[PDB]
């Protein structure tokens, strides 16, 4: 038998490809899953994951940390307008809120 | 007899509570509130501790978002103090 | 196990208001707030019970709460999902 | 061998006690300039890197020569290495939804070093003409490391460097840099790397030409932190019980090079050498000699001699790794010709065999 | 024992590319897992509809692509499309 | 040919009539412009999705269903034009 090779490595991805291929056939979403479907999707999930982690990582650095906590994810998501929206209905456990104080409440 | 003026502390608390992530509602009280509501649907019902927390965080998140809109309504009305009606307006606009 | 809405202390209410950016709170807010919180909880808990019942269980799990919240335009992250 | 060196070091420090007014004039000019830059849409976010200071002296024997950096934040950048140079990159911006005000300096995808430097000096030029109590003249720019050189009356010069600030994790090419693990500790290294890194407009200098829109990595803020935290004890030298000669050796090394450069400024052999080369070699010698006891102040004479030897070795072998960018050879034949290195080697060896007379002669 | 699946291992790896020197709490990881499952379902869900609407039994890279455009806003949507389009182009070329 | 400034095609009486149906009695002069800037966003979002659906299907002509899906995606359903 020819040597088996992981597909994630092959597609230049870190996210699993065969599995996504699989998951796309579940929940009864479509009878069949095309070969490029999970490849396309795995790239998307990985991309979005990176964007959140990068921004959260920057938040971690802003707070002089060596890691991401739920709070950093919240700050990252909200500061980034497009992620803010993508997850605009999402409640993050222990996310807190942005420190937005209305100007009319402040003295001179 | 040093004092900090009205609004100095209020702003301070706002700063802090916006910053922190912890639950603001006492737990045993909240837990019991959940149960009292639950018993109106069904007696002898149980909860995982994680379920209660999940409810509490969602509950606080809801109220905070509500208060943000309430605050805006009060400001629109040229007022700092929020009144029951400002809550009602915000809710209504939201479809409640 | 009655009127446990009063277990939501006044400071607890004010602190949430503060987090929301509220600087001043009318004396009639406490009660009005409760009348809203309660409805929120009623809607979420009940769905969780409905899911729990469907599944033929007695213990409400975090997942049943998540489904209840989810469908109201509120995905909650942290308890599984 | 330490006594003569101590007299020199004391002398060099004391020559700066007169500076406070010169520093004042520099500050006057800088604050003035920052106001204009803040009025400019491109530099609206500009500020000093060395916060709390309007002065930083690169040359130990030039107390009237000042060096300041004006930093400008770049909220997200993508670096692209230029032609395997390892230290030079093109700067592009990542996805950014809102308007990025530095867009005016873009050329295609790339942030133009040429445009920013050109405009930076143009802004300062117009603004210095609004300095009324101090006479400030601008020099015509030649390179890109100092964006602007200002001439204050007939005594003071100020080199102004513009730098981009990035708060992202440092590029993988820096992964093995800041080689302080065996000297100042791995934990200091980790702490420093949680800090931002900088990019300075810099054409990719190479064998017989250069790239116009490249930016070079800069860790000047770390270098400052190291010089003032050169010990693994980290408070070594802030107390006489723990007084080492690392700082003293570097000043003497800088002084040796500066004195020789002044001595031979006319023969031009040494024009391309700078304190940064000395300092880079120095950090490496500190890395080679990580214990404070290898730098006991009592041993300044031999410590300095050993520092000199390492520097000579670097010149002779044409190798001096950037301390932060180990694949960047500061002493590559592409940046400095062999003749200059042989000359400096020879001059230093002469000085050293005669107990460094150039330290006294001027 | 029963066994559970997550993306924890893949999340770590991504973190390393953006921030090679940082880690992540167990909670942040739990959140990222909730996140991935949410996005997956939506895209797959919308892709399901597109296949249905356009009378198909199969989801291809296009249904995934369109679902992305509909779900993601502005430019974020674009990079996801670019990467997906490529990953398929590449997969069959790798 | 290219079109333009049909935002003005939404005439002042048209805006007022909508406002009036909504119970608005009295309208500030600046509302007209402010309203258009909001209507426009709504239209942009719906039309775009309808186009996106249309393109996915590899068609040129937008049908009622493409609009219906677009509106459903934004969560405002519409009955009587398909479903
Ligand atoms: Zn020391």
């Amino acid at each position: 038998r020819a040597k088996a090779k992981s597909r994630s490595s092959r597609a230049g991805l870190q996210f699993p490809v065969g599995r996504v291929h699989r998951l796309l056939r579940k929940g009864n979403y479509a009878e069949r899953v095309g070969a490029g479907a999970p490849v396309y999707m795995a790239a998307v999930l990985e991309y979005l994951t990176a964007e959140i982690l990068e921004l959260a990582g920057n938040a971690a650095r802003d707070n002089k940390k060596t890691r991401i906590i739920p709070r950093h994810l919240q700050l990252a998501i909200r500061n980034d307008e497009e992620l803010n929206k993508l997850l605009g209905k999402v409640t993050i456990a222990q996310g807190g809120v942005l420190p937005n104080i209305q100007a009319v409440l402040l003295p001179k | 007899p040093h004092r900090y003026r009205p609004g100095t502390v209020a702003l301070r608390e706002i700063r802090r509570y916006q910053k922190s992530t912890e639950l603001l509602i006492r737990k045993l009280p909240f837990q019991r509130l959940v149960r009292e509501i639950a018993q109106d649907f069904k007696t002898d019902l149980r909860f995982q501790s994680s379920a209660v927390m999940a409810l509490q965080e969602a509950s606080e998140a809801y109220l905070v978002g509500l208060f943000e809109d309430t605050n805006l309504a009060a400001i629109h009305a040229k007022r700092v103090t929020i009144m029951p009606k400002d809550i009602q307006l915000a809710r209504r606009i939201r479809g409640e | 196990l009655r009127d446990n809405i009063q277990g939501i202390t006044k400071p607890a209410i004010r602190r949430l208001a503060r987090r929301g950016g509220v600087k001043r709170i009318s004396g009639l807010i406490y009660e009005e707030t409760r009348g809203v919180l309660k409805v929120f909880l009623e809607n979420v808990i009940r769905d969780a019970v409905t899911y729990t019942e469907h599944a033929k269980r007695k213990t409400v799990t975090a997942m049943d709460v998540v489904y209840a919240l989810k469908r109201q335009g509120r995905t909650l992250y942290g308890f599984g999902g | 061998g330490a006594s003569k060196l101590r007299a020199v070091l004391e002398k060099l420090k004391l020559s700066r006690d007169d500076i406070s007014t010169a520093a004042g004039m520099v500050k006057g000019v800088v604050d003035h300039l920052l106001l204009r830059l803040k009025c400019d849409s491109a530099f609206r976010g500009v500020g000093l890197l060395n916060t709390g200071s309007y002065y930083e002296h690169v040359k130990i024997s030039a107390p009237n020569e000042f060096d300041v950096m004006f930093k400008l934040e770049v909220p997200r950048i993508q670096l692209e290495e230029y032609s395997n140079t390892r230290a030079y990159y093109f700067v592009k911006f990542k996805r950014n939804p809102k308007e990025n005000p530095l867009s005016q300096f873009l050329e295609g995808e790339i942030l133009s070093a040429s445009k920013m430097l050109s405009k930076f000096r143009k802004i300062i030029k117009e603004e210095i003409n609004d300095i009324k109590d101090t006479d400030v003249i601008m020099k015509r720019k030649r390179g890109g490391s100092p964006a602007v050189t200002l001439l204050i009356s007939e005594k003071i010069s100020v080199d102004i460097t513009l730098a981009l600030e990035s708060k992202s994790s440092w590029p993988a090419s820096t992964q093995e840099g800041l080689r302080i693990q065996n000297w100042l500790s791995a934990k200091v290294r980790k702490q420093l790397r949680l800090k931002p890194f900088y990019l300075v407009p810099k054409h990719a200098k190479e064998g017989n030409g250069f790239q116009e829109e490249t930016w070079r990595l800069s860790f000047s803020h770390i270098e400052k932190e190291i010089l003032n935290n050169h010990g693994k004890s980290e408070t070594c030298c802030e107390n006489k019980e723990e007084k080492c000669c690392r700082k003293d050796c570097l000043k003497l090394m800088k002084y040796l090079l500066e004195q020789l450069k002044e001595r031979f400024k006319d023969k031009k052999h040494l024009d391309k050498f700078s304190s940064y080369h000395v300092k880079t070699a120095f950090f490496h010698v500190c890395t080679q000699n990580p214990q404070d006891s290898q730098w006991d102040r009592k041993d300044l004479g031999l410590c300095f001699d050993n520092c000199v030897t390492y520097f000579l070795q670097c010149l002779r072998t044409e190798k001096l790794e950037n301390y932060f960018i180990p694949e960047f050879n500061l002493f590559s034949s592409n940046l400095i010709d062999k003749r200059s290195k042989e000359f400096l080697t020879k001059q230093i060896e002469y000085e050293r065999n005669n107990e460094f007379p150039v330290f006294d002669e001027f | 024992r029963s066994r559970k699946e997550s993306y924890s291992v893949y999340v770590y790896k991504v973190l390393k590319q953006v921030h090679p020197d940082t880690g992540i709490s167990s909670k942040a990881m739990g959140i990222m897992n909730s996140f991935v499952n949410d996005i997956f379902e939506r895209i797959a869900g919308e892709a399901s509809r597109l296949a249905h609407y356009n009378k198909r039994s199969t989801i291809t890279s296009r249904e995934i692509q369109t679902a992305v455009r509909l779900l993601l806003p502005g430019e974020l949507a674009k990079h996801a499309v670019s990467e997906g389009t490529k990953a398929v182009t590449k997969y069959t070329s790798a």
